[PDB]
């Protein structure tokens, strides 16, 4: 029955700021403090800062003197973080935890939210530019053969490809979204045999909701 | 401003035990760093496992263990369980703030080990006719899921302007990730040599193009 609340997600403008909210619940407040916690996919954690609620005491880490700013509410029981001029190295998600009863460093990170995923750009909804990927004059005589297709330059997540809308889909493989300069690629490739293709041709169908676009690509050989 | 180091990755398998360490760039580990540990499980759940050192935290099974040996921090799985594949991270504390290790994955192998399928794949001139560049480097069906993709460009290395999607599960349990490695038009056809390199458990396996 302990338990802080973070909301989910958070969509904020480079330069701009923000501030998240723990709401703490379960337990006394005041005598347990509260840590915050970065973590950019693909990275580890990164120690922001932790609070004692009562009397305003804090330790900031060197690194985020200035972006982090940290505050209670005791009333409401809801802890604090202000960030300062986001930047789109701090798209990550971010946690509070709840450490030690009192000054001791004698517990633990106990409990945690389950994050802020805060998410850092200027862009506005763009269809993906979807190029295919044919191999390569490096010519497999062999039983199998991969083509695929990147889903370049869209915003915001997500899209979804399928392979002749569903025709092919043994050994379909979709990758993660990656963030790259404000707007999200991803790829898709998808295994065949050899005779198969260019035989018959190969199209991927790729959706993207937010832009009410949809579009194929023909994988053509080189 | 201390570098807290763990072991990468390990695999264990069921019942057997494991320990990883944690150990400081600033020498010896002391009892006033207070070394926690903190487990991470899919979807963001973490949990504390241990704090000042060896103290475990109350529902937490007796199978996790925390030490110091010598000079650095320590946790010892004895019962080793499916449960614990996760990824765990100690903490240290050096008189006014904590600091994270990079953590361990651990892998409690359940099926044999497979190696990668790495793919690349050359710019589409339809990318290219926008003044821009990207190589693609799909891994797939590979087990335990840890690798590291690097690449080079005209046999030096590079290390800005690519990116690897952390793995992911595959509907079979094995896993896949992706690299991309951009460059404007120019660039691209300034080189010749491009390579994708993934290795995984000590093998790395390889696939360049050339222009
Ligand atoms: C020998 C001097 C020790 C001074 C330590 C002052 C307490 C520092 C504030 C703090 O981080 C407490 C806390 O929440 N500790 C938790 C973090 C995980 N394990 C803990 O005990």
């Amino acid at each position: 029955q302990v338990q802080l609340q973070q909301s989910g997600s958070e969509l904020v403008r480079p330069g701009a700021s923000v501030k998240l909210s723990c709401k703490a619940s379960g337990y006394t407040f005041t005598t347990y403090w509260i840590h915050w916690v970065k973590q950019r996919p693909g990275q580890g954690l990164e120690w922001i800062g932790t609070i004692y609620p009562g009397s305003d005491n804090t330790y900031y880490d060197e690194k985020f003197k200035n972006k982090a700013t940290l505050t209670v509410d005791t009333s409401s029981s809801t802890a604090f973080m202000q960030l300062s001029s986001l930047t789109s190295e701090d798209s990550a998600v971010y946690f509070c935890t709840r450490g030690s009863l009192y000054y001791n460093n004698y517990g633990w990170f106990g409990y945690w939210g389950q994050g802020t995923l805060v998410t850092v750009s200027a862009a506005k909804t763009t269809p993906p530019s979807v190029y295919p990927l044919a191999p390569g004059s490096n010519a497999a005589s062999q039983s199998m053969v991969t083509l695929g297709c990147l889903v370049k330059g869209y915003f915001p997540e997500p899209v979804t490809v399928t392979w002749n809308s569903g025709s092919l889909s043994s050994g379909v493989h979709t990758f993660p979204a990656v963030l790259q300069s404000d707007l999200y690629t991803l790829t898709s490739s998808v295994t065949v045999p050899s005779s198969t293709w260019p035989s018959q041709t190969v199209t991927c169908n790729v959706a993207h909701p937010a832009s009410s676009t949809k579009v194929d690509k023909k994988i053509v050989p080189r | 401003q201390a570098v807290v180091t763990q072991e990468s990755a390990l695999t264990t398998s069921p019942g057997e035990t494991v320990t990883l360490t944690c150990r400081s760039s600033t020498g010896a580990v002391t009892t006033r760093n207070y070394a926690n540990w903190v487990q991470e499980k899919p979807d963001h759940f973490f949990t504390g496992l241990i704090g000042d050192t060896n103290n475990r935290a109350p529902g937490v099974p007796a199978r996790f263990s925390g030490s110091l040996i010598g000079h650095k921090a320590a946790l010892t799985i004895t019962g080793a369980q499916t449960e614990d594949e996760s990824v765990y991270f100690c903490a240290l504390w050096y008189s006014n703030h904590w600091v994270f290790g990079g953590g361990t994955k651990l892998t409690v192998l359940g099926q044999p080990k497979s190696s990668p399928s790495v793919t690349l794949f050359p710019p589409s001139s339809e990318e290219l006719e926008t003044n821009k560049a990207t190589l693609v480097c799909t891994i797939t069906d590979f087990y335990p899921g840890v690798v590291t993709v690097d690449w080079k460009v005209d046999g030096t290395p590079v290390t800005q302007g690519m990116e690897t999607t952390q793995p992911s599960k595959q509907s079979n349990n094995k896993y896949m990730a992706s690299s991309y490695l951009t460059l404007t038009a120019g660039a691209w056809e300034r080189h010749s040599s491009y390579s994708c390199q993934v290795t995984h458990e000590g093998h790395t396996v390889e696939k360049s193009l050339s222009r």
